[PDB]
RNA sequence: CAAACGUGCUACAAUGGCCAAUACAAACAGUCGCCAGCUUGUAAAAGUGAGCAAAUCUGUAAAGUUGGUCUCAGUUCGGAUUGAGGGCUGCAAUUCGUCCUCAUGAAGUCGGAAUCACUAGUAAUCGCGAAUCAGCUAUGUCGCGGUGAAUACGUUCUCG
RNA sequence: GGUACACGAAAAACCUUACCUAGACUUGACAUCCUUGGCAAAAUUAUGGAAACAUAAUGGAGGUUAACCGAGUGACAGGU
């Protein structure tokens, strides 16, 4: 569309259109929606320039969606440049919190690389 | 003549049932041998506790027996008592198991 | 996570040694067993020997490490390579 | 062109450490174990 | 001359008051419109099942009090309650009502969960290995 | 190492969170019934002798 | 090995069109133990049938379901390799049951929109002998006609 | 933690997602507790504070009904993972507590060979309570109720 | 194997805990029997302390030693 480098779907309501932007989710979109007084349920294609200026200003007041990516990148670099045990644990692509790593937590380990289980000839 | 106690609300509860019935018959007989109008021996819901215990010592959680402990409960409200009843109330001797909840 | 009213936490044994050790110029690595103590701003510039479980690993605090817990910058267990089972 | 800096942490968290040091130096040994008290009996026949 | 019936189903009592009238039955449940007490998922007919096939023109005004259960269970209680009130007005009605088995307690209640089992009759998944 | 834990349990600790409940007959720590202060396998032996008034087997 | 014949629960006459069969198919489309939901879906399809076919909904439903209803059933009987089948005449109660079970299974797989319209199209599509249920009935029938020879030996 | 298996939870959706209003339980538990109402807070919760030693007071029933919207998309599905800010318990939450808010949005569109449970309030499903417990991704366990099916022709095969 | 694998464990942050690294103890943290006295153990505040533990403090319910607080003392206690 026209809001920064994001191209929000044209046949979709505005409160979901803001969610499609990277730095704006759903709850904050309603906050932008309510604060700007713009009524929901108005398809973005059927909107005028008067609303398009108020939303850009408030979006600019919040954290830029493009800057959050650099915000996440520095935090990992900030945690890794500290030498934290959580940082080392974040370093080797493993759960950073307390999740178990015995039989689960594959969403951070990608696909399974099947090895060869021990040979049991009986004892 | 006097009263000294309006609305004496005696409450009974015990783990056993038959002794509790026996206590209600003995209490009523003495208080009607004196001049008091009993409202009535009403039954209250019995609070039942259940504990689940595994039978086996080490393994096999599946085999678990059960136990129960019933708190049978009764209510008794006295309208007018007077000395004639209180002094006779001293010689009642309630079997240990039954527990009294006198509320004055 | 940790509440506001409570604030931070040090065992206050670490606090007494650090104030004495900061005043003294010839500072040497401080031997602390308290992995529970949060790194306080005044701690900056000192070095500590946290008990990893076996030995005392030396940590040099900076103006950046302020805020986390003193045991978070040291390990407790070690794993570096498996072995083919079959 | 640079707007100085708007980061640096410290300041905000610094108040949190100040709160913690005040609590630790405040610490009063108010050790206790309980709450409500009294009303603990099983009644009798008011004299047996 | 009113008549009283007490039905039950799934631990749900019922107090149905049958009053003779000649100005339309005016179905009523717990001082509220039937259309408001039930999801109106067509459940209203069931209770009238023994009051339909015989007759409803006698326009008996019903004063129902049900306390407990969900909504079909409460409905089950009042159907039995209407029939039990019905056994005081023309004991002949009983015969035909008995036929369809509309004068018997359903005797169907939820069983107790058993230890080692995932429910009343469920059981954990067995493994050959 | 049973007696010392039993003895330590009687002794008051230095922290409130340091207090746990142990069986009073044996020294078993886990599966202790706070309603009776007796573990599950002493409660079975004791229940099968009639020491606790009212604990009957349940049929529901 | 049982020697006992199971009892049968009542089928109940339908509460609207007074056509028992509606209650059975309601229970068939039942999912999640929702009596209400299933009724709503099904009854809603009749309103669409009125709007579309301009005819009585009960008449269309009987013409579709009775027509989809099969005649022969092939029972598997293995001896040594694969299975030689055996065509048998199904009882009337089971006869109706396969049609309703089949009507729902092909209704929950169509490329259409909300299953309300989905099931409505399936019932209207089976009144003209051109649908998904027809092909299934045709297929089992052709296998039975092909397997007419082994009908004498059953077990 | 390179991996493999078992038991469960959550899903891959319009019999649904979200929002608003709203009807109907049983059982159980409670004075270091249950906590009503009120005030503050986007919320977890905090403060005030009655009532209840209990058929009295407290522990919001949810599915369900109606209305609005989505219109079949890896999406208003799905919630993982990850970052930050908060709340509670506790000396103490990094190793290794959970809850809330915000941010991101993995896989997954019905699952191969082969397998499991169940004969009515049963299978399936929706909530509620208790035990151990200061607190606990117990989705476990033990209980209670709400809605509520389909099928059994027969012993030829299969296991015991 | 069926009859193990949401099993013992109806609650592993510390405690639990039985494991490892360390800092400390030896008729012992707990018990009896014996010669012998009781004019305490606690808890808490100080200093050193990772805390065990030490050195100083209010010297403590009570009942004259009942229970325990001890000394001496070898049989022994103790082992998840
Ligand atoms: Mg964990
Ligand atoms: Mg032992
Ligand atoms: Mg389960
Ligand atoms: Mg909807
Ligand atoms: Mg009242
Ligand atoms: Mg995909
Ligand atoms: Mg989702
Ligand atoms: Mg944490
Ligand atoms: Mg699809
Ligand atoms: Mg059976
Ligand atoms: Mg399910
Ligand atoms: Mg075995
Ligand atoms: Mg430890
Ligand atoms: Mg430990
Ligand atoms: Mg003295
Ligand atoms: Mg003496
Ligand atoms: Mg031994
Ligand atoms: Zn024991």
């Amino acid at each position: 569309a026209r809001i920064l480098g994001i191209d929000i779907p044209n046949q979709k309501r505005i409160e979901i259109a803001l969610t499609y932007i990277f730095g704006i989710g759903l709850s904050r979109s309603q906050a932008i929606l309510k604060q700007a007084n713009i009524n929901p349920d108005k398809r973005v294609k059927d909107l005028t320039e008067e609303e398009f200026v108020a939303i850009r200003n408030v979006a600019s007041a919040y954290k830029i969606e493009g800057d959050l990516r650099r915000e996440i990148a520095l935090n990992i670099k900030h945690l890794s440049e500290i030498g934290a045990w959580r940082g080392l644990r974040h370093r080797k692509n493993l759960p950073v919190r307390g999740q178990r790593t015995r039989t689960n937590a594959r969403t951070r380990k990608g696909p399974r690389k099947t090895v060869a289980n021990k040979k049991i000839e009986s004892k | 003549n006097a009263v000294k106690y309006p609305e004496l609300k005696i409450k009974l509860e015990s783990y056993d049932s038959t002794l509790l019935d026996l206590t209600t018959k003995k209490i009523v007989e003495v208080v009607k041998g004196v001049d008091v109008k009993i409202k009535g021996p009403l039954p209250l819901p019995t609070k039942k506790e259940v504990i689940t215990i595994i039978r086996s010592p080490h393994v096999d959680k599946a085999s678990r027996e059960q136990f129960e402990k019933n708190r049978h409960k009764r209510l008794m409200i006295l309208v007018d008592v007077n000395q004639g009843a209180i002094d006779s109330l001293k010689r009642i001797k309630i079997p240990v198991g039954v527990t009294l909840r006198f509320s004055k | 996570s940790r509440s506001a009213k409570k604030g931070a936490f040090v065992d206050a044994h670490l606090l007494k040694k650090v104030i004495d050790m900061n005043k003294q110029e010839k500072k040497r690595p401080i031997k602390t067993w308290s992995r529970r103590s949060t790194i306080f701003p005044e701690f900056v510039g000192n070095t500590f020997a946290v008990h990893n479980g076996k030995t005392f690993i030396n940590v040099y605090v900076t103006d950046d490490m302020v805020g986390h817990k003193l045991g978070e910058f040291s390990p407790t267990r070690n794993f570096k390579q498996h072995t083919a089972n079959r | 062109l640079t707007k100085q800096t708007v980061h640096g942490r410290a300041e905000k968290l610094s108040g949190k450490f100040n709160a913690g040091k005040a609590f630790l130096e405040n610490k009063t040994p108010k050790k206790a174990k309980g709450k409500t008290e009294e009303y603990t009996k099983h009644r009798s026949l008011n004299e047996l | 001359q009113s008549y009283y019936g007490l039905g039950r189903r799934k631990s749900s009592s019922a107090k149905v008051y049958l009053t003779p009238t000649q100005d339309k039955g005016k179905i009523t449940v717990n001082r509220r419109d039937p259309s408001e007490y039930f999801p109106n998922k067509l459940v209203i007919q069931d209770m009238e099942q023994p009051l339909d096939l015989t007759d409803l023109k006698k326009n008996f005004d019903i004063n129902v009090v049900v306390k407990g259960g969900g909504f079909t269970g409460q409905a089950g209680a009042i159907r039995l309650g209407i029939v039990r009130a019905l056994l005081q007005f023309n004991p002949e009605l009983k015969k035909i009502l008995k036929s369809k088995k509309l004068t018997t307690r359903d005797k169907r209640v939820k069983e107790r969960k058993k230890f080692g089992l995932y429910g009343a009759r469920r059981a954990p998944q067995f493994t050959k290995r | 190492a049973k007696k010392s834990l039993k003895v330590k349990q009687t002794r008051i600790p230095k922290f409130a969170v340091r207090a746990y409940t142990r069986c009073q007959r044996c020294g078993r720590a886990r599966a202790v019934l706070s309603h009776f202060g007796v573990c599950r396998l002493c409660f079975r032996e004791l229940a099968y002798a009639g020491a606790i008034p009212g604990v009957k087997k349940a049929s529901w | 090995m049982r020697k006992n014949r199971a009892p049968k629960r009542t089928v109940l006459p339908d509460p609207v069109f007074n056509n028992t069969l509606v209650t059975r198919i309601i229970n068939v489309i039942m999912e999640d133990g929702k009596k209400g939901l299933a009724q709503r879906i099904l009854y809603g399809a009749f309103d669409l049938i009125e709007q579309r076919t301009k005819e009585k909904p009960l008449t269309v439903f009987e013409r579709a379901v009775g027509n989809v209803m099969p005649r022969l059933e092939l029972r598997v009987r293995r001896i040594a390799g694969s299975n030689y089948q055996v065509p048998t005449e199904v009882p009337q109660d089971r006869k109706i049951a396969l049609a309703l079970r089949w009507i729902a299974m092909f209704a929950r797989k169509r490329h259409e929109k909300t299953m309300l319209e989905k099931i409505a199209n399936e019932i209207i599509d089976a009144s003209n002998n051109t649908g998904a249920a027809i092909k299934k009935k045709d297929d089992t029938h052709k296998m039975a006609e092909a397997n007419k020879a082994f009908a004498h030996m059953r077990w």
